[PDB]
């Protein structure tokens, strides 16, 4: 919402004015690696046990 | 009677807020110091006089 001052003439005769503005949601992701092994797999999962 | 009590003067002073103002030394006097375009003339599109 933005006011008024009201001035006299000549001046022309302003009125309230609204401004409505609606922003769009901006998406991304992020990432990272975990990599395993494989021996290591054997041991974790029991078998080489 | 050469100095009367003058008509102007017989008002009771009238009531006093606490209002937040600058009040700067110059010479002897006290001056507000005052920039408006912040409180007025701004958002609206009255350029500052």
């Amino acid at each position: 919402h933005q006011p008024l001052i009201a001035r006299d003439g000549p001046h022309p005769v302003e009125q309230p004015v609204h401004n409505y503005m609606t922003k769009v949601i901006d998406r991304r992701a992020l990432n990272a690696a975990f990599s395993l092994a494989t021996e290591a797999i054997a041991l974790l999962t029991g078998e080489a046990l | 009677e050469a100095n009367r009590e003058t008509l102007d003067e017989l008002e009771s002073a009238p009531q006093t807020t606490r209002v937040r103002a600058d009040l700067v030394a110059i010479g002897d006097r006290l001056v507000f110091l005052e920039a408006l375009e912040k409180r007025i003339y701004a958002a609206t599109n009255v350029p500052y006089p």
